[PDB]
DNA sequence: ATCAATATCCACCTGCAGATTCTACCAAAAGTGTATTTGGAAACTGCTCCATCAAAAGGCATGTTCAGCGGAATTCCGCTGAACATGCCTTTTGATGGAGCAGTTTCCAAATACACTTTTGGTAGAATCTGCAGGTGGATATTGAT
DNA sequence: ATCAATATCCACCTGCAGATTCTACCAAAAGTGTATTTGGAAACTGCTCCATCAAAAGGCATGTTCAGCGGAATTCCGCTGAACATGCCTTTTGATGGAGCAGTTTCCAAATACACTTTTGGTAGAATCTGCAGGTGGATATTGAT
């Protein structure tokens, strides 16, 4: 299992010429990996630092702030509100 | 239709699910956790391959190769201290020499 | 009258050079037996992937290569370009190895 | 029988990991000390590497092996497998 | 009023069967206290690590060993294992 | 007559509450019985080592009461117990006496 | 009066006797200040994140310990 | 009637003071200052629990007391005894924070 | 060497703040006994990838000569930090309304859970493609001598 | 400065290893869809414990003076960098045997999951109790001047 078809999308989206080498897409794939692991890590303790068995978008959302440097997260926290709001406008 | 289309994303909405789940990290995960988390996952990959891609054109280049990855990291402020204790094999380190050392 | 360049231009160089590419620079072979040498006299009867001894090797250069530009910072911060013993060990104690 | 192996760490190759770092004059003294300096970053990962493998009950170090005892160390390592 | 739990009853326990003529102030409870939450944490947290590189379900006292092997300086590693397996192998033989 | 775990692995420490905080941990699925009697036995061990350290400390202070300042002098003078907890600050601990050799006065 | 201002001479000074310092250019003082703003404003920063991700106005001594310890500067003392 | 320590006997006599006691050695109340006009920026209408301010209080000092030590020890690297700004920022660039 | 100013240390003293011993109410643990479920050891084994040996060649490590320059030691201003005694402004301490942090209670949206149905993203694998590593020779630096 | 020695640069060229390219299979995913459980937002509340206004306290700011430190200059010389020779050992390319990782079916010690019951650790409140911090005195060690 890997993330290395949904890198490739996005890669072609910023780049549409350009091509990534294995031991590039490895890195990548690391990359991903490591993030979501600190990320899924802050929740987890931010869950139960406040007694509360559930991670949801709110604890991942504060931290990404606990964990992204400033303009990163001013952004990223912009993608993931604003994917929720249209995961949730649907259906 | 798959939750990431629902949600407007490339990366793998219940992929992301499945591993929060797996990762034990709380008894339970909300449907909002996996969406947001792959929107910020997809977002970040979608900055360092923005720089990268530039990189390898800096370097009359096609395909990014890790040095491409170094150097768009250690190139941004941001990407750099987020992935400060990191290790990019085959990187090498930015071109940079201190000045005392320079001819006179 | 056969040319020589003065004492610290190849030098200069060098660091253009290296910082320009990204090959590893320990002899790989040579490399090896060193890990196989510590992991043994730790524990007999190991094997490595090799991807396994590749990673110590990519992990102990940028480490090394890490160490001596704190090393040549502290040198440096002595008014001298030539690093020493007592440069590295300051790193380290700075960089809590030590302390 | 390995025997003094980290004399394989030669000369050439210490001064060229001091070039990358931006080094232009190094004393003779820097090889013994960096060696010194080599060897126990080495059996600081390697020791949890292995220990890493014997938990799994295996006798062979896999990369995982390395980069999770990488990870211990807050040296984390991309590029094989994490 | 929610209860307020610490190990500050056996901290005092441990410690008169070393110096039983000493007292800790209060502050110093409150470290103690906090030494062994953090410790605590970070044997538990190798160990989870180790369990999920396993693809294993269960934290065993294997893990707890491996994860205190990682944790922590030789000797004190050591005792530690000792300790830990004089407790499992005494909590076993008894019914 | 019901005995307590603790007793049964003849420990001071929480056996059981060793055990709860561990599934509440969400560190793993499950937990095996052994595991929170290991740690636990391995909390009191250090808690022990501590003390004992901290306790002389007092001793050589002429007191009977341990502050923090005896947990931090014995801490920080003991090799491996320094190194355990090197990123760690205790609250009112001080330093250790200590000054660099050249700032002293020439005999 | 200002309050990074507010942190003066004389404590510094006793600060950097703590650590063993003799003796002491004048112009440690201002540097200093921006060191010790900086290490307040990245631990606060943190422990006011945590505060509000629990909805409370007031920071609390755990939060704050919950900051040193992803800063990486664990407390004893104070619970956390 | 003229005494007069020389400069540096003060200066030692503090130090062995210090390192003896455990005082926090910044005023409370501009530090509790500080502190809360620095979080004013992050979220207003604050309020801190007492115990908060005490543990931020303790964790700069330590952090400052600790930095100055490497400090020391990067002034005497450079033959000095007087520490000064570049010193702090050596220090602060093998520790990983700096520029 | 000699006082003279001071700091430091030590034995003793005692009030008190904080540590201790008491009594006890109790929900949350923690232990017990039963019933059900399942993680992951053990035994057989397909199969990858690790250790090994094999041979050749050339990229490198080694070892030397030699002299340029950088590190170390010494001298020596002059400026800048340390000591100090001086004057009083802020910090500290302490008594007090009120704003929240918490304890409880309610119930609806949202999360499990198990059952099917379906779509996908790994992959074994032959086939086809393509950026560029590595070679080249000729145009522009860059160095170092004079 | 003009100038020979050399390293550096950079676009043109091409066999090649590593990337892209279906074709096919399919177990494991991810999705759809009721059915059951429940977590935590949400509102009301009470009681801490926090911000605040006053007053007793005890540093810090301040300006002078000078000692000693840092750094500029200067110099001796020893070691490090450059260039050169020789030839050893790493690197490269294969191929082979087999160890040990890893896939699978199997089956039970150990785990979970209610549910009944015993009890223990935390809070609170009072009352009693004590280690020590600072406060004195007086001896003596340290520092600095002569």
């Amino acid at each position: 299992e890997s993330y290395a078809i949904y890198v490739y999308k996005v890669l072609k989206q910023v780049h549409p010429d350009t091509g990534i080498s294995s031991k590039a897409m490895s890195i990548m794939n690391s990359f991903v990996n490591d993030v979501f692991e600190r990320i899924a890590g802050e929740a987890s303790r931010l869950a139960h630092y406040n007694k509360r068995s559930t991670i949801t978008s709110r604890e991942i959302q504060t931290a990404v702030r606990l964990l992204l440097p400033g303009e990163l997260a001013k952004h990223a926290v912009s993608e993931g509100t604003k994917a929720v709001t249209k995961y949730t406008s649907a259906k | 239709k798959t939750r990431s289309s629902r949600a407007g994303l490339q990366f793998p909405v219940g992929r992301v699910h499945r591993l929060l789940r797996k990762g034990n990290y709380a008894e339970r995960v909300g449907a909002g956790a996996p969406v947001y988390l792959a929107a910020v996952l997809e977002y970040l990959t979608a900055e360092i391959l923005e720089l990268a891609g530039n990189a390898a054109r800096d370097n009359k280049k096609t395909r990014i190769i890790p040095r491409h990855l170094q150097l768009a990291v250690r190139n941004d402020e941001e990407l750099n201290k987020l992935l400060g204790r990191v290790t990019i094999a085959q990187g090498g380190v930015l071109p940079n020499i201190q000045s005392v050392l320079l001819p006179k | 009258k056969p040319h020589r360049y003065r004492p610290g231009t190849v030098a200069l160089r060098e660091i253009r050079r290296y910082q320009k590419s990204t090959e590893l620079l320990i002899r790989k072979l040579p490399f090896q037996r060193l890990v196989r040498e510590i992991a043994q006299d730790f524990k007999t009867d190991l094997r490595f992937q090799s991807s396994a001894v590749m990673a110590l090797q990519e992990a102990s250069e940028a480490y090394l290569v890490a160490l001596f530009e704190d090393t040549n910072l502290c040198a440096i911060h002595a008014k001298r370009v030539t690093i020493m013993p007592k440069d590295i060990q300051l790193a380290r104690r700075i960089r809590g190895e030590r302390a | 029988v390995l025997r003094d192996n980290i004399q394989g760490i030669t000369k050439p190759a210490i001064r060229r990991l001091a070039r990358r770092g931006g080094v232009k004059c190094i004393s003779g003294l820097i090889y013994e000390e960096t060696r010194g300096v080599l060897k126990v970053f080495l059996e600081n990962v390697i020791r949890d590497a292995v220990t890493y493998t014997e938990h799994a009950k295996r006798k062979t170090v896999t990369a995982m092996d390395v980069v999770y005892a990488l990870k211990r160390q807050g040296r984390t390592l991309y590029g094989f497998g994490g």
